[PDB]
RNA sequence: CGAUGUCGGCUCGUCGCAUCCUGGGGCUGAAGAAGGUCCCAAGGGUUGGGCUGUUCGCCCAUUAAAGCGGCACGCGAGCUG
RNA sequence: CGCUGAAAGCAUCUAAGCGGGAAGCCCGCCCCAAGAUGAGGCCUCCCACGGCAGCCGGUAAGGACCCGGGAAGACCA
């Protein structure tokens, strides 16, 4: 029933180093960097680390549980790495790698040409499916999002850009 | 940003592929840069041009040490075109090439004071049906005791005209290196003999 | 969404949240999403 | 006996380090130093206060919602002429206004008031060019 | 007009 | 009440936004196209004519649209009457 | 409309943080503008005049007056 004081398991060897306001995470994949609350305090031990709230006021539990998450997404970017998958659906639709690039075919006058991001890497499997990699968890999930923006699920229609897993609800059409 | 200054001296039109394009001719070069001011040394950058040779036995000191520093012969008119820095130390109609777009700034003509159906084009009164004494006049002014004024910026009658203007976005149609004439399609403000200044536009 | 003064649950899947100073009513169907104005 | 009035003084240049202090509590203690009612013969219709510099003023520090909220404004006379500018953008473009304006607002009105208010010399940035003055930096 | 009879002021020249 | 000229039209604007159009949206009993309803938005735009003193309204032909109100039922030391 | 995300093991566009997004807002374009008395800046020219922050005079660089005019203009400019 909390999250703030589950304690974060930390792989070999990522080494995590605290700082004022900010612990570094350094791993096999890359280093990210954690802003933190001066409120809160990050604790290092036996290849777990720990954060701790001064008081059980609601600033200070509504940060310490965001600040455990935060970090403990930092420790599994730098070691497993994020993902997501797309699932393009429709007759025409499809999508292919150009150098780095994602060029999408999905019913417009134009393809639509997406650009990764810095750290975020573009890879095409089958035609019908894109996944974006990268060691940022949020970051993989703010390309991911534009990705699918590009054209959304039909509400009547099994057309569109669709999440992995995504569950497919239509409504009626005459 | 590339600039010229000159002189217009009329209008015609020529043909080109069936078509007749209406031309206004301009006298543009050659303009001696006089002064240049720097980052460092005004704050901004800018080319001050020379145009059109002066007597000497009219120009005074002040100004003929101004000359003297840059090595110019006396020169009537002196402006400046801002972010322009040519490579050479002469600027010629040479600098635009038929094809390319340019504004043009000139002085309007002048039609002094004018009324207010020739400076804003209102629509005067009527003629007749009863109309007294107002066929050219503005009518209402205002409201009544809110706000018991006049708004400033009210269009009224007043000087009109001899202003500066900027037409913009005018196809040069033309150049003929050998006179410093520079053909532009369409027309330009102020006289024939008025003082215009040509730069590359602004529009894309 | 529905803009009104009384914005309540309408199922039992409807969620009230506060946005940025204002009363949501945010769901899984659609036809339930409520802004308070 | 009647109450002493001071010949014409030599005034006082100070030097006040505005980084991190509340605006609206720094241009109160200004107002003050520009008034000269720190000092014990004031005199309160001649111009006898200090001239005050002021460095850093781009880091004021204010509190709740003003850097979004605090709207500055301007009338031009014409129609539709209310210009509104917010604090954030004010600090952005012409940072030393945000103080000038506390502390214009806080000095009296008239001829006088006006004549204090040019005692006041606003820089952002940590310098300013009043070496030649040596002001006597002061603590606030 | 005011002028004529029925009104009585702002409106018309003199006669008194 | 030792006078604060009274409808409408014309002229000239300017403001409000409870928005007629144009721009951005959510919901739809939204297949598409086209609508409905609500939200944001006042930058600009918002036609010509027949009838009547008319404001309004009806009608004709169009339109992206033919918005509603305030300014002494805006404005007669500006006109009309 | 989102991403990441607690409080509240789930969920949440938000409480920390980060995106997208209007003919509207700020710039950008055109014009006025240092009486902006906060009266700005740059280039060039004259200069240490004679008499008891002041006074009277002769000048310097310059300017005005007068005149011939002007697609500038009521006069003025
Ligand atoms: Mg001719
Ligand atoms: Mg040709
Ligand atoms: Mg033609
Ligand atoms: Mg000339
Ligand atoms: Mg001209
Ligand atoms: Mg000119
Ligand atoms: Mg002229
Ligand atoms: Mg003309
Ligand atoms: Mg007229
Ligand atoms: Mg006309
Ligand atoms: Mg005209
Ligand atoms: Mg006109
Ligand atoms: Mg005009
Ligand atoms: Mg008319
Ligand atoms: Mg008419
Ligand atoms: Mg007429
Ligand atoms: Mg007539
Ligand atoms: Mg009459
Ligand atoms: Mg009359
Ligand atoms: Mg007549
Ligand atoms: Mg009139
Ligand atoms: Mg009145
Ligand atoms: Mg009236
Ligand atoms: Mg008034
Ligand atoms: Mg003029
Ligand atoms: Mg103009
Ligand atoms: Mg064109
Ligand atoms: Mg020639
Ligand atoms: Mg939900
Ligand atoms: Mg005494
Ligand atoms: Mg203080
Ligand atoms: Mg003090
Ligand atoms: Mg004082
Ligand atoms: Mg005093
Ligand atoms: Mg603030
Ligand atoms: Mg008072
Ligand atoms: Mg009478
Ligand atoms: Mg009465
Ligand atoms: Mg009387
Ligand atoms: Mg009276
Ligand atoms: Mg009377
Ligand atoms: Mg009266
Ligand atoms: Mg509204
Ligand atoms: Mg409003
Ligand atoms: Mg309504
Ligand atoms: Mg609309
Ligand atoms: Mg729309
Ligand atoms: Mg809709
Ligand atoms: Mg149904
Ligand atoms: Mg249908
Ligand atoms: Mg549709
Ligand atoms: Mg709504
Ligand atoms: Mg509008
Ligand atoms: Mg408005
Ligand atoms: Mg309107
Ligand atoms: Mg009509
Ligand atoms: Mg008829
Ligand atoms: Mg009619
Ligand atoms: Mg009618
Ligand atoms: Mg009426
Ligand atoms: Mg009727
Ligand atoms: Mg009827
Ligand atoms: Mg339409
Ligand atoms: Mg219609
Ligand atoms: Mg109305
Ligand atoms: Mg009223
Ligand atoms: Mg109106
Ligand atoms: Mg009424
Ligand atoms: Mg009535
Ligand atoms: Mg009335
Ligand atoms: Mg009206
Ligand atoms: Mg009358
Ligand atoms: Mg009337
Ligand atoms: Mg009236
Ligand atoms: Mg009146
Ligand atoms: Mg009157
Ligand atoms: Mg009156
Ligand atoms: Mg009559
Ligand atoms: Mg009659
Ligand atoms: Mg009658
Ligand atoms: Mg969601
Ligand atoms: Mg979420
Ligand atoms: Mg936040
Ligand atoms: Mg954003
Ligand atoms: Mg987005
Ligand atoms: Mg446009
Ligand atoms: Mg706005
Ligand atoms: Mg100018
Ligand atoms: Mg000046
Ligand atoms: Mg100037
Ligand atoms: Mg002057
Ligand atoms: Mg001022
Ligand atoms: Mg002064
Ligand atoms: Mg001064
Ligand atoms: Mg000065
Ligand atoms: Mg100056
Ligand atoms: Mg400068
Ligand atoms: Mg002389
Ligand atoms: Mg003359
Ligand atoms: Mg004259
Ligand atoms: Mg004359
Ligand atoms: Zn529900």
């Amino acid at each position: 029933s909390r999250i703030g004081r589950l304690p974060i398991p930390v792989p070999k060897g990522v080494s995590v180093e605290v700082a004022p306001g900010r612990v570094k995470v350094k791993g096999p994949k890359g280093e990210l960097e954690v802003p933190v609350s001066p409120e809160m305090r990050v604790v290092v031990e036996e290849g777990v680390v720990r954060v701790e709230r001064p008081s059980d006021e609601r600033r200070h539990k509504s940060l310490h549980g965001l600040t455990r998450t935060l970090i403990a997404n930092a420790v599994k970017g730098v070691s497993e790495g994020y993902s997501k998958e797309l699932l393009i659906k429709g007759i025409g639709y499809r999508a292919r790698l150009v150098g780095r690039a994602l060029e999408l075919t999905v019913g417009f006058s134009h393809p639509v040409v997406v650009e990764p991001p810095e750290g975020i890497t573009f890879e095409v499997p089958e035609p019908t499916r894109v996944r974006v990699s990268g060691i940022d968890k949020q970051k993989v999930g703010q390309v991911a999002a534009n990705i699918r923006a590009i054209r959304k699920p039909s509400a009547y229609h099994e057309k569109g850009i669709y999440y992995a897993g995504e569950p497919v609800r239509l409504k009626p059409g005459k | 940003m590339k600039g010229i200054l000159g002189v217009k001296v009329g209008m015609t039109r020529i043909f080109r592929d069936d078509r007749a394009v209406p031309v206004t001719v301009i006298l543009a070069g050659p303009c001696p840069v006089v002064q240049r001011r720097t980052p460092e040394k005004d704050g901004y950058t800018a080319v001050q041009l020379g145009f059109l040779p002066q007597n000497p036995k009219r120009v005074n000191r002040p100004l003929k040490g101004h000359f003297a520093k840059a090595g110019v012969e006396p020169v009537r008119i002196l402006r400046e075109i801002r972010d322009f820095n040519p490579e050479g130390d002469t600027v010629t109609v040479e600098i635009f090439k038929p094809g390319e777009r340019v504004d043009v700034t000139g002085t309007s003509k002048g039609r002094g004071f004018a009324g207010v159906m020739k400076r804003w084009n209102f629509a005067g009164g009527p003629d007749s049906h009863g109309a007294h004494k107002i066929h050219r006049h503005p009518g209402s002014i205002g409201n009544r005791k809110t706000p018991g004024r006049v708004y400033k910026g009210k269009k009224m009658a007043g000087h009109y005209g001899a202003e500066r203007v900027t037409v913009m976005n005018l196809e040069v149609v033309d150049v003929i290196p050998e006179e410093n004439l520079l053909l532009v399609k369409g027309a330009v403000p102020g006289p024939n003999g008025g003082l215009v200044i040509v730069r590359e536009t602004k529009k894309a | 969404m529905k803009v009104r003064a009384s914005v309540k649950r309408i199922c039992d899947k409807c969620k009230v949240i506060r946005r940025h100073g204002r009363v949501y009513v945010i769901c899984e169907n659609p036809k339930h999403k409520q802004r308070q104005g | 006996m009647k109450t002493y009035v001071p010949k014409q003084v030599e005034p006082r240049w100070v030097l006040i380090d505005a980084e991190g202090k509340t605006l609206g509590r720094l241009a109160t203690k200004i107002a003050t130093l520009l008034r000269g009612k720190h000092r014990p013969d004031w005199t309160p219709n001649v111009a006898m206060g200090d001239f005050v510099v002021v460095v850093n003023a781009d880091k004021i520090r204010v509190t709740g919602k003003k850097l979004e909220q605090k709207i500055y404004t301007r009338y031009s006379g014409y129609p539709g002429g209310l210009k509104k500018i917010p604090l954030e953008k004010m600090l952005a473009t012409h940072p030393e206004r945000v103080l000038e304006h506390a502390v214009k607002g806080m000095l009296p009105k008239g001829p006088l008031g006006r004549r204090l208010f040019k005692r006041l010399k606003v820089y952002a940035g940590p310098d300013h060019p009043h070496q030649a003055q040596r002001p006597e930096k002061l603590e606030v | 007009s005011p002028g004529n009879c029925a009104s009585c002021s702002n409106s018309a020249s003199a006669n008194c």
